[PDB]
């Protein structure tokens, strides 16, 4: 019940809320920046602001931050993407109104000091170095260098040459030309419609438009390998297809999961999936394969991601990729097309079910479409996709340019022209 | 319309206040795991990574 | 007088003496070695090998190396290319028996210890970042990468990660399979060719022929960019061109020579450099330019080198492109052919003046070529090169598949399809 | 025929036993320091550069 209320504000502002009847209640602010609206010249700013939500601000010390919002037993924390940030608080029902009062001060009235901003920076190499034990951040990070030239080609984190010297002018031009109230939305989800939106009234005093336009991002057919002592080699191979809210996108979706978009049972074998079947038959040790799918406001990317070892990495793309190359030239059974809807429908559905997922997805919502959509009316643009779009989207990435990027012992690893 | 976490494979990473560090969603992606020998190696910068985010109370 | 005696003995040897009666005296043992003749996994063995002249052998121990030279003020040095490594040795006239028998011990019978191995592991790290404070070393290491997809892109320096991780047994590998008879030169500058020969039959017992054919270098287009803190924009873009000794060759060294290699007059402003003048027209602020020849056993490249300011970066290479262009269609008069060999002509007869200069020419013709030419056969071959030549060189650079390295801001420097 | 160092620009290093490290032969190539403010860092590991390879003796 009492499903969502939406509303837009005269100077551009979104707000949404659902009245739960939950002891927890949980607010979030979403906003349109992020690192693909950095330039050459300011590399690592965004990264830096998600590290700083504790700091100074006008309305209370460093101090009052971390000893009001433990004292009550909530939380506070920052997510991005190369698209957005958000900005989370939770607490229980009776104290929310003194975390919406810190969450404000937060956003919209940041110093940055200068002997606070300075003992901050070697917080980014230990950031980074704790992500970067993961092979497959930095195996991404440098295929969307190779993807483009600009403008999705940023790292979610700072350069290493440019940690050390990111200044507070720096930080304080990037709010001012970002944080503004036509590029947010604000969502609650155990609030009432009234609360929020006062609380939003003491947020417009400045920041009354839109900003700074971001460029459009232009495609690379890029390669970066990087060869070091891993014991395995990790490799991706993607190609341009569409933006996000389109009917091609949609397509995509479908073909992702006929493909194969990881694994449904513990320790399974993957039967459905024809990417890992096609690959098994002619390797006989451990590999891993998926299809990726990465679609953005004005671009998105699609291919394959492969495990595998050194000797054996160029048999593992190699038949990974003829496999699609079947599924273009007609080879599709109306069978695998519905089961793959099914994958789709209710990975959709299990992706809402807690707070945390329904407040990520009415944000999202908010700053791309700008409306709230019901699941009903997703579960039936699903099923509207024809088998002939989904040989349709796999034509558009075999005669696609490629783009690749690899790492680990890279001497059996075919190269893109190859 | 949807989320880049729907249409799952672009990554994201998140900093608490009281909580710690995540990378991702679909990077550690698995039945790569239970063919044999993947190893997270030991760390110097070391970190909690069920920290908390799934306690019982 | 007695201008040069070349000898080859049964095992594939070349030994070149020239009696000087000068009171210093020169012996140089060259050898077919280097980075190009490693693999993906032992990456970085000739680095350590260059810097491990000093090491216990099975003649002296290393005590003894460093007291025995020193005794007597001779020096010890080893230089490479990716195609080459040699050992040279100087002194006095007088105590030249003495330091050819540990010129011997270091090259015929190392012994590769534990713990000496392992203490100069970290030297590796010195020497690397001792040479990266040159802005053009690391660009021109990142050109081969680029412009290779093996075999002449390994680095002259060991990478990041394999820093501590070069064993002995990959050591003792890589000399018995590259350190033969067949691959090997000696030769000697203030020594009769008789005693020389003797010398030579003490490393014959093993290493008796050739001991691993390298592969051939395959071309690749690639495309390297660096993004860094420095203020000047470094940048190389390069074709594919012909191998060193061929008629072909001798076309791209008068064509550098028309376009500019480097200036003649101290604090001069390149009044006959092609290159310089059409920069200069459009461009009023520091800049440099040059046109890049370098010249291998099976493969070359050649090409323009920019440093230019952040700003200024994307007017710098088009216009020094450009003027390449218009050789290409024809626009070259035979005054300017004429300056240009006079240029190449006196260059080679002055690089060769010095017994540093000579002895490293005499080692390359015998590695490459297995004979001696006279330099007035040299200026006869710089005589037979035509006007249509040039012309036909620079045709081969116009609509060739270029190749880029670049480093610094580059927020305005062109991509390689741009 | 003839060395990577007549057809210049491919570069070399050098190691001595009492002597400093050289790098390459055209890598500081001039009229880059005519015009103006080119300028050689303060280093952390410093080298001597004319390393007595030209001293009068």
């Amino acid at each position: 019940p009492q499903d969502l209320e939406f509303t837009r504000l005269p100077n551009g502002l979104v707000i949404a809320s659902l009245e739960n009847y939950a002891p927890a209640s949980r607010i979030g602010l979403f906003i349109k920046a992020g690192s693909r609206y950095e330039d050459s010249n300011n590399l690592g700013t965004s990264h830096l602001l998600r590290l700083a939500s504790s700091l100074t601000t006008k309305g209370a010390s460093s101090f009052k931050i971390t000893r009001g919002i433990e004292a009550v037993g909530g939380k506070l924390s920052v997510t991005s993407t190369r698209e957005s940030m958000a900005y989370t608080v939770e607490c229980l029902r009776d104290d929310i109104e003194i975390l919406m009062e810190f969450l404000l001060n937060v956003t919209a009235a940041p110093e940055f000091r200068r002997w606070e901003v300075a003992a901050l920076q070697s917080q980014l190499r230990i950031d980074k170095a704790v992500a970067f034990q993961n092979p497959q951040a930095q195996v991404l990070e440098n295929l969307h260098a190779a993807a483009y030239r600009n403008a999705l080609a940023n790292s979610l984190y700072c350069p290493d040459y440019r940690i050390g010297k990111v200044t507070p002018d720096q930080l304080h031009y990037y709010v001012q030309n970002h944080f503004t109230s036509a590029r947010m939305a604000l969502i609650g989800l155990g609030v009432s419609h009234p609360v929020l939106k006062q609380v939003a009234e003491r947020f417009l005093n400045m920041r009354g438009g839109l900003g700074l336009s971001g460029a459009k991002a232009k495609y690379r057919g890029g390669e970066i390998r990087d060869q070091n002592g891993d014991s395995l080699v990790h490799a991706a191979l993607v190609a341009e297809s569409a933006a996000t809210g389109s009917a091609e996108a949609n397509a995509f979706s479908v073909l992702q999961h006929v493909l194969g978009a990881g694994p449904h049972v513990k320790r399974g074998s993957n039967a459905t999936s024809s990417l890992y079947q096609a690959v098994a038959k002619g390797v006989h040790q451990p590999f891993d394969v998926s299809a990726f799918n990465a679609s953005y406001s004005d671009s998105g990317l699609f291919g394959i991601y492969t495990i595998s070892q050194a000797a054996s990495a160029g048999d593992v793309i190699k038949s990974a990729y003829d496999q699609v190359k079947a599924i273009a030239q007609g080879n599709l059974s109306n069978t695998d097309v519905q089961a793959a809807k099914n994958k789709l429908k209710a990975g959709y559905l299990m992706s809402v079910e807690s707070s945390e997922g329904f407040l990520d997805e009415v944000g999202s919502q908010a700053l791309v479409a700008g409306s709230y959509m019901q699941p009903s009316t997703v579960l039936q643009q699903i099923d509207s996709v024809a088998d002939a779009d989904v040989i349709n989207a796999a034509k558009k990435f075999v005669s696609g340019r490629k783009s690749m990027a690899a790492s680990g012992n890279l001497g059996h690893t075919p190269f893109v022209d190859e | 319309m949807l989320s880049v976490a729907s249409r799952s494979g672009p990554f994201a990473p998140v900093l608490s206040a009281t909580s710690r560090g995540v990378a991702g969603a679909l990077r550690p992606l698995v039945q790569a795991a239970l063919p044999a020998t993947s190893e997270s190696p030991v760390l110097d910068a070391k970190r909690s990574f069920l920290c908390r985010e799934s306690l019982s109370g």
